[PDB]
RNA sequence: UAUACAAUUAUCAUAUUAAAUUGUUAAGUGUUGAUUUAACCAAUAAAAAUAUAAAUAAUUUUUAUUUGUUUUUAAACACCAUUAGGUAUAUGCAAAUAUAAAAUUAUAGUAAUUAUAAAUUAUAUUAAAAAGGUAUUGUUGCCCACCAAUUUUUAUAAUAAAAAUAACGUGCAGUAAUUAAUAUAUUUAUAAAAAUAUAUUUUUUUUUUUU
């Protein structure tokens, strides 16, 4: 379940994460999933690595080219986000992937600097909010 | 000069912490303006100023000091305004840029 | 001003005590010298004395002039007050150090013994068989903590 | 898993060398403490340590910023009550309930917008907690020896000027009127302390 | 100044202890300091240091066999004009003359 | 280490000592006892020094010089020397 | 008994490239009296506002120069003492934290160490929420000086100094601790210490972006 709350991050929390349709970053964003689940790695780890992660030489320059404030559209990130959590075998129901990505990102769109955060809360660290504030928490 | 301390209204009583207060200000106030009227008429008479009726005294109000007293002192003027006139309400209240040592408090 | 102090007290205490208390009756002030705790009303007046010869031993030497007032001796108070010469016509009129003597003592003291009989109380407090642990340093012998001898 | 990844089954879990020798530290933070509140330095709200920090000092003025229950508090109606003052104080031939009636009307409303502000505060104290208290984890800066670096570097500048020497001087503190009651040949106005 | 500010090391706290001084070490040389100094006063200790002379060693004048205190301990051996002198000057210190700068005054002192 | 405990063996390992007296002291809290404590003489360079040691020695029929050792530290402040055997 | 500091950031006493120094202004009388203070006592009460630029950087000032002590009260406040006063603030003298250092104490032989800061400690008017511990099952907790004996080193100042120390007697100095503490200065003294003048938090905080 914590998973959904990852993938909101890598939707909802970057700026321009390249194209999220293209086998590469997709490729990415899949692997690490599935090490999000199953434990091997941290959340904040998994993040470093999906927005550190290798995508097109002189990336910026064609962010140029693209986007203004280096703001992507947000459609592709959640519809590949979507997509891992069906194509890996994360639920037993396949539709609650997909609601539950969605519904928690609807909550927190009424917010206040709903996609920014700090960076000690945003993930697991030593000292963490009480489960009612925390960020993309069914419990808010 | 009418007083707080000079009027009774003071000593060996209720307490300190109360000695400066409004209703002790407004006592000594409502006190002097009673007193103030006739002598004023008195002190008119002898130069030939009669203000015999439906005459004021034109007022300048002087007050000094930022404390609880002051409060209650010029309400005392203002229940008079059928008697007295205010033209000016200007308060005297020394500043201390700085100047001779005032007396040494407890701390420092 | 008053004085209370109690009944087991050093020589030190009495002279450097002695020598305040007489210095606040040069400056024309009360003063009472009181004992409310006492293991018996004999030694209570044992330190009254003491104090007292002390002061006058003192006060003759700086020549300050003052009247024994008054002495109450009580169940819970064992005491003795003195009053200062108002002025220099006071001092050259009345030039006296006036103490109590043998008399007004002993007298004083039978009636100590007599009202603290009555109430069946002779002192508010008493001395304690406790020996606190105590070094001698340097010994001949074996000496236990309390500092008592090895038989 | 089941639970945060700073705080195993005993209570918080220790990292630095500080914890295992004070490991009083991992499971009482104070009289607010239960165990799912280790980790979570604050408690609650309402408890006992549940309030947020701003650069180490804690918030406990909230309702002064919004203006309800301050001495400086935010009134709704005056003009209203003021009016219908005038009106019991003028006369008493004609009575006016006409002014109660606005007044009332205005209360009637106050009521609403007062649970709508003590609302839309909660939620400030929520945000404050996220996205800018640091927990009680930072030094304060309100009192004057925290900035004493700030007033060093002023003593150090003092010092310079003065040929680098008096480090802390001030000038000696003269008379209510020592300019006009000294004689020709001795100072009137305070020096410079190297200058003495 | 020729007197010692402190006695003994008064800043001994670890490194970087953001103060000279913690206020527990403060008060117990504070402790030592006052009582040097008190008996510096009872004894009525006097020093003196002369021109043309070495002045590392400073003749104590508060043993001097005329302004000693003691009734009983041998004093000092000093010149007997220099020492003249001395006790003129300590004398002559004692009181504010008009016109002459205004100097801290003890019983101590005489 | 602590060099000036040693003063009185003077660079050297063992002392030969006269005994004088014999005396109690008592050790510091909380350790309560007496400390046998014994007073010698030595003699270094015609001087005459009165060296002061703890005595943990075996006394037997009487005896006058002993062999004085430094140690660690003891209950009883200030006595630095203790005793080998008794001569 | 001999047997390997640091050199990138270390708080008490060996300073060093610096622009100052000098300004003659203010304030004072009408009259019959409870001001100040938690409380006493003496007894006219009003007051002393202005200066930037400029001075070049380094290489032989270290016996030189320099770090809040200051004539005049016939001028006050303030402070100290008490109806009888003293004093009332940089023309003499006066190097000195702003760090060059090698475990604590100690005049450089004494005791065996010392110092230290975030765990823990129930009441400070929010539509109940902020707080300190020299103690360590923690205030019925600890500690501080004088006041006896003794022990030991010495550079013997009323009555030497210092260190060990477990009596007796005063108190209650300290742990924001019953007038907050700390450092320097000056005075005072049964004993911790206390009064005043400056700096300061190893003291607890209360918060006007022209009204
Ligand atoms: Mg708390
Ligand atoms: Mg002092
Ligand atoms: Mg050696
Ligand atoms: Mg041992
Ligand atoms: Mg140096
Ligand atoms: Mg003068
Ligand atoms: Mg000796
Ligand atoms: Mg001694
Ligand atoms: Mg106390
Ligand atoms: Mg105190
Ligand atoms: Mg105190
Ligand atoms: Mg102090
Ligand atoms: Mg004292
Ligand atoms: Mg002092
Ligand atoms: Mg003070």
């Amino acid at each position: 379940d914590d998973m959904f709350i990852w993938l909101c991050h890598t939707a909802m929390s970057v700026l321009n994460p390249g194209d999220m349709r293209s086998r590469l970053i997709y490729n990415h964003l899949r692997i690490l999933a599935e090490s999000v689940a199953s434990g091997e790695m941290t959340q904040r780890t998994a993040f470093r690595f999906f927005e550190s992660a290798v995508r097109s030489p002189a990336y910026r320059e064609i962010a140029k080219r693209q986007l203004e404030g280096g703001a992507a559209t947000r459609l592709a990130g959640i519809s590949a986000a979507a997509d891992v959590m069906r194509r890996m075998g994360l639920t037993r129901r396949p539709m609650s992937s997909y609601f539950e990505l969605y519904q928690r990102i609807v909550e927190r769109s009424e917010a206040m600097t709903p996609w920014g955060f700090p960076p000690l809360f945003q993930f697991e660290e030593r000292l963490s909010l009480e489960p009612r504030l925390k960020f993309f928490s069914r419990a808010s | 000069t009418y007083t707080a301390g000079n009027r009774g209204l003071k000593g060996g009583d209720r307490g300190f912490r109360s000695e400066g207060s409004t209703d002790n200000g407004h006592q000594v106030t409502s006190m002097y303006l009673n007193d103030l009227l006739p002598k004023l008429r008195e002190m008119r008479a002898s130069e030939g100023r009669p203000m015999g009726r439906g005459e004021k005294v034109e007022l300048v109000v002087r007050v000094m000091g930022f404390y609880n007293g002051r409060q209650g002192a010029v309400r005392a003027v203002q229940d008079r305004a059928n008697e007295f006139h205010v033209r000016y309400f200007e308060d005297i209240t020394p500043f201390p840029l700085n100047g001779p040592k005032m007396p040494r408090g407890v701390f420092k | 001003i008053d004085h209370t102090f109690r009944d087991a007290v050093d020589a030190h205490f009495v002279g450097w005590r002695s020598k305040k208390i007489v210095e606040d009756i040069r400056r024309r002030h009360p003063v009472k010298l009181t004992i409310k705790e006492f293991q018996s009303p004999e030694c209570a007046i044992g330190k009254l004395r003491e104090m007292c010869q002390a002061m006058q031993h003192y006060a003759q030497e700086k020549v300050i002039y003052h009247h024994f007032t008054s002495i109450v001796a009580n169940d819970r108070e064992a005491s003795i007050t003195f009053a200062p010469a108002l002025p220099m016509a006071k001092s050259d009129s009345w030039k006296h150090i006036k103490y109590p003597g043998e008399k007004e003592w002993t007298n004083a003291l039978r009636r100590m013994e007599d009202a603290c009989r009555k109430s069946g109380r002779y002192g508010t407090y008493a001395k304690s068989n406790k020996l606190k642990l105590r070094s001698l340093g340097q010994t001949s012998y074996r000496v236990d903590k309390y500092g008592r001898k090895m038989d | 898993r089941q639970h945060d990844s700073g705080v195993n089954q005993y209570g918080l879990k220790p990292t630095n060398a500080y914890d295992y020798i004070n490991p009083t530290n991992l499971i009482n933070f104070g009289r607010g403490t239960t165990f799912d509140n280790l980790g979570v330095r604050r408690a609650g709200r309402g408890e006992i340590d549940s309030s947020p920090s701003h650069s180490g000092s804690p918030v406990f003025t909230q309702a002064k910023l919004i203006g309800l229950s301050g001495e400086e508090q935010l009134t709704m109606c005056q003009s209203e009550t003021m009016a219908l003052r005038l009106c019991m104080a003028k006369a008493g031939k004609e009575t006016c309930e006409r002014e109660s009636r606005a007044l009332d009307s205005c209360l009637g409303r106050v009521g609403h917008l007062r649970r709508a502000m003590s609302e839309a505060c909660w939620e400030f104290n929520d945000w404050f907690i996220q996205n800018v208290s640091d927990n009680h984890t930072k030094p304060f800066q309100h009192r004057p020896h925290d900035w004493r670096h700030f007033y060093a570097q002023e003593k150090l500048v003092r010092e310079r000027q003065q040929n680098g020497h008096a480090y802390g001087r001030r000038p000696k503190q003269f008379s209510f009127g020592a300019r006009y009651v000294k004689t020709d040949g001795y100072g009137k106005r305070p020096r410079l302390p190297y200058n003495k | 100044r020729w007197a010692a500010k402190f006695y003994g090391q008064v800043t001994f706290g670890p490194r970087n202890y953001p103060y000279p001084s913690s206020r527990w070490l403060a008060r117990r040389f504070q402790m030592k300091k006052h009582r040097i100094i008190k008996r510096f006063r009872f004894r009525r200790y006097k020093l003196a240091a002369v021109a043309n002379l070495p002045f590392a060693k400073m003749i104590r004048v508060g043993m001097l066999p005329e302004l000693k205190s003691s009734k009983t301990k041998r004093g000092d051996v000093v010149d007997p004009t220099l020492s003249g002198q001395l006790v003129s000057a300590v004398k002559n210190t004692g009181e504010k003359r008009k016109g002459q700068r205004t100097r801290p005054k003890s019983k101590y002192q005489v | 280490l602590f060099f000036l405990r040693m003063w009185f063996l003077y660079g050297c390992c063992l002392r030969f000592v006269l005994f004088v007296l014999c005396y109690y002291m008592s050790p510091r809290l909380p350790s309560s006892g007496n400390r046998r404590v014994l007073y010698a003489v030595f003699y270094l360079y015609n001087f005459v020094w009165m060296l002061r040691c703890f005595f943990c020695c075996f006394i037997g029929l009487v005896m006058s010089l002993f062999i004085i050792e430094g140690g660690g530290f003891v209950d009883l402040p200030g006595v630095k020397y203790y005793t080998r055997i008794v001569s």
